[PDB]
């Protein structure tokens, strides 16, 4: 279908790799980038991990493991395992060498790579970071801040940071009104202050605005669904505006459409193409929502899977989104560079937006305007 | 999978 | 504390 | 000695 503003792909079917569907869940099958999928496979105490290398032909490396949780680095051949709440060990798979080894003061509830350099930890009470590649094997993670009370009684599902590693957001969900509500702790390290807000998804990104040259402004992108009314909302807002810059970002608020009877749905991931200024917002039930970043305008709504999504990641040099569904398909979406401008011009009937997107991305389709 | 995400 | 308008 | 994963 040649009008679609996106390309939709299956990167791999995990089930065709002999992997069991019993481990397709958020804790057991981890997905930090579209480079690797790590599956924790439980069979008695004869426990194991299957590492799928998406770059190298879906090659699986399988190892016995004594840990309860395992993640791969976004790019490097580095695996992180934790056990018994508090025991953490990180290895260079290639040399077999141990990068980090320590025992934490409090059990880890959630972890993920915040960047290529920094691993984030959330405990019952605390939020911690580790500069894993400092060459100090036994150096323990540094306290970032205590958890805000708004995250009490939630399941921790995300921890994100900006590139500068001085703004952060932790996301927890809980059942309210028989539906999923989300709570976010936002933390500014420079101010040493936290703020509690409502939401299910969060990401820090950057945008180049006319008249600021080649200097980005930073924006936070967050999406919520109200657990009582069902109303969905995306917000985009500036953080730490650099004063010399003459263009700044005016906050945007845009609807996220959920069918009223989509009782159990909520936003489950958000990823941004900084190059193209495109937000990808994915829901648990498999709905994809595209937004343009400058204007917050909704571009597209559709569904890419009928099976629920349980984990997601950036795709293709962070210009798209990838996800894994309950049937074990790894699915991917990114804009079609050749079709997105005609789509905006002619389907959305929106000349000004088409020119915004064409200009930012160097894309075709606006050359007869 | 016994998390709300998995439910 | 109100860091930002959300 | 102890490793959480057997490489």
């Amino acid at each position: 279908m040649s009008d679609l503003p996106i390309e939709f792909t299956e990167l791999v079917d995990l089930m065709s790799l002999g992997i069991s569907p019993q481990f397709l869940d958020f804790r057991s099958t981890t997905f930090e980038s579209d480079h690797f999928v790590t599956v924790r496979e439980t069979k008695d105490g004869t426990n194991s991990v299957a590492i799928v290398d998406l770059a190298k032909g879906n090659e699986v490396t399988r190892k016995n493991m004594g840990g309860d949780s395992a993640i791969m680095h976004p790019s490097q051949m580095v695996i992180s395992v934790r056990a018994n709440g508090t025991i953490v060990q990180i290895f260079n798979l290639e040399t077999k060498s141990k990068l980090k080894s320590f025992t934490l003061d409090e059990p880890v509830i959630f972890w993920r790579w915040l960047s290529e350099t920094t691993l984030g930890f959330v405990t019952a009470r605390s939020i911690l970071t580790s500069n894993v590649f400092d060459g100090n094997v036994n150096a323990k993670p540094q306290l970032l801040t205590l958890r805000h009370a708004n995250l009490n009684n939630t399941q921790i599902i995300n921890f994100v940071a900006n590139k500068n590693l001085d703004w952060f957001a932790v996301v927890g969900i809980l059942q309210e009104n028989g539906r999923i509500a989300g709570r976010i702790q936002l933390f500014s390290k420079q101010r040493n202050i936290s703020q509690a807000i409502d939401g299910h998804v969060a990401i820090f990104t950057n945008i180049l605005l006319e008249g600021n040259g080649s200097t980005p402004v930073q924006v936070f992108v967050t999406g919520n669904r109200n657990a009582t009314t069902g109303a969905g909302e995306l917000r985009i807002i500036e953080i730490d505006h650099d004063a010399s810059l003459p263009s700044q970002y005016q906050k945007e608020t845009t609807d996220i459409f959920f069918p009223p009877d989509a009782t159990n749905d909520f936003p489950i991931a958000v990823q941004v193409s900084e190059k193209y200024g495109i937000i990808y917002l994915l829901t648990k039930y498999g709905f994809i929502h595209l937004y343009e970043l400058e204007t917050g305008t909704n571009l597209f709504v559709n569904r890419i899977t009928a099976e629920s999504v349980f984990t997601a990641a950036p795709y293709n040099h962070e210009n798209g989104i990838a996800c894994i569904n309950k049937k074990g398909q790894v699915l991917a979406v990114e804009i079609s560079t050749s079709q997105i401008v005609p789509y905006i011009l002619n389907k959305l009937s929106n000349v000004a937006l088409a020119l915004i997107v064409a200009t930012r991305g160097g894309l075709p389709g606006a050359d007869d305007l | 999978g016994y998390t709300l995400i998995d439910l």
